[PDB]
């Protein structure tokens, strides 16, 4: 079935704006994260927040 | 997060709807509230009662 909910592309301003609204619409599921390590730092920090 | 929309109806008591002349910009339209009447129930009728 592969129920793909959505695709999110965070260009920049991860903690500023325009990104929290996209990240908040994901429910309990599996996240495929593709970025760099230093970028993954901020991405996972904001996801935990 | 996405809990406000056409198909979402927020119901609140009189405690947040006090001072009806002041409306915060973050209050969505369709916010159903209940409160003591101040328009039809004039002060003269109040004092007479």
């Amino acid at each position: 079935g592969w129920d793909m909910q959505n695709v999110i592309t965070l260009d920049t301003s991860f903690e500023d704006a325009k990104t929290q609204v996209q990240l908040k619409k994901i429910h309990s599921s599996v996240i495929l994260l593709y970025c760099s390590k230093d970028e993954a730092v901020l991405i996972l920090s904001e996801a935990r927040s | 997060l996405g809990l406000t929309g056409y198909d979402f109806f927020w119901i609140v008591p009189s405690l947040v709807s006090g001072n009806t002349e002041l409306i915060p910009k973050e209050f969505p339209s369709g916010l159903i509230s209940v409160s003591y009447d101040d328009w039809d129930y004039s002060l003269e009728a109040r004092v007479r009662d």
